[PDB]
């Protein structure tokens, strides 16, 4: 199971 | 016209802590429907520079209807906080859902993967809208067991046939080589997506992995996608397609969009009004007893209890009709 993950924006 | 507050609803239960706020189970008093409700401080937005995110998706939730996009109810604002009224996915993620069970069956993936692409289908063909971050964490389960995506700040609107988008972002693990390597890319990013979750789905683990981002995009831009061997051919053939690194070459990446996708044999007898119409068979169905049961969102925020500024969004209101 990989770690949950979180969305980004430049 | 029908202005909202936060009067017109209870609040039940903390569905889960997002980054610049926070999602609860809410009763609307009038109707007795619940919904989840997310609820930014508007100090926050400006203070992280969230507002254009904000806003794009306040408009993209109101400029779209389908059966497998999340619908808004309500949007409103207050001195203190922006407030977004949400069909509420008793499902939960399907990321919980992976995260138990490992693998999910070729069928199984296959009925996701149909409602994700008749979805993507609409917001790129009838919205001209990209969503560009396709992902488990935003592919939630109804009460029935149909796919609502979910999380919509990170679209780009009036994106046509061909048109092109120059904003780095993403989720690292998720994000097309054309998105890496800085280069002008367009809506073929949301097939590389697909391709990443359905790979997900099969085969228990993302296709490219390295806990160190940078690392991680070397393998997303240089290495060749390898399978399990027990992965059936028309998987392994829809997956190479979806995850070619060319954007030109890829399953979905020509002028037919979506249904270059939906005639893969991958999709053989697949009837996609019926995908539409909800007219297939979900082969997992959440095991919610009631509309309040919890059970697929994770421990530490269903558990915390809190039961019951900055400047004026012009325009920011909205109430769906019906
Ligand atoms: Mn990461
Ligand atoms: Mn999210």
């Amino acid at each position: 199971g990989r770690p949950r993950t979180t969305x980004f924006a430049e | 016209k029908h202005r909202v507050t936060m009067n017109e609803f209870e609040y039940l239960k903390l569905l889960g802590k997002g980054t610049f706020g926070k999602v609860i189970l809410v009763k609307e008093k009038a109707t007795g429907r619940y919904y989840a409700m997310k609820i930014l401080k508007k100090e926050v937005i400006v203070a992280k520079d969230e507002v254009a995110h904000t806003l794009t998706e306040n408009r993209v939730l109101q400029n779209s209807r389908h059966p497998f996009l999340t619908a808004l109810k309500y949007s409103f604002q207050t001195h203190d906080r922006l407030c977004f009224v949400m069909e509420y996915a008793n499902g939960g993620e399907l990321f919980f859902h992976l995260s138990r069970e490992r693998v999910f069956s070729e069928d199984r993936a296959r009925f996701y993967g149909a409602e994700i692409v008749s979805a993507l289908d609409y917001l790129h063909s009838e919205k001209n809208v990209v969503y560009r971050d396709l992902k488990l964490e935003n592919l939630m389960l109804d009460k029935d067991g149909h796919i609502k995506i979910t999380d919509f700040g990170l679209c780009k609107e009036g994106i046509k046939d061909g048109a092109t988008m120059k904003t780095f972002c993403g989720t690292p693990e998720y994000l097309a080589p054309e998105v890496l390597e800085d280069n002008d890319y367009g809506r073929a990013v949301d097939w590389w997506g697909l391709g990443v979750v359905m790979y997900e789905m099969m085969c228990g683990r993302l296709p490219f992995y390295n806990q160190d981002h940078e690392k991680l995009f070397e393998l997303i831009l240089m290495e060749e996608i390898r399978f399990p061997r027990t992965l059936g051919p028309e998987a392994k053939s829809l997956l190479s397609g979806l995850l070619k690194k060319d954007p030109k070459q890829r399953l979905g990446g020509g002028s037919e969009d979506a249904k270059e996708i939906m005639q893969h044999r991958f999709f053989a007898g697949i009837v996609w009004q019926h995908v539409y119409e909800k007219k297939l068979s979900p082969p997992f169905k959440p095991q919610v007893t009631s509309e309040t049961d919890t059970r697929y969102f994770d421990e530490e925020f269903t558990a915390q209890m809190i039961t019951i500024r900055r400047p004026h969004f012009p325009q920011f209101s909205y109430s769906a009709s019906g």
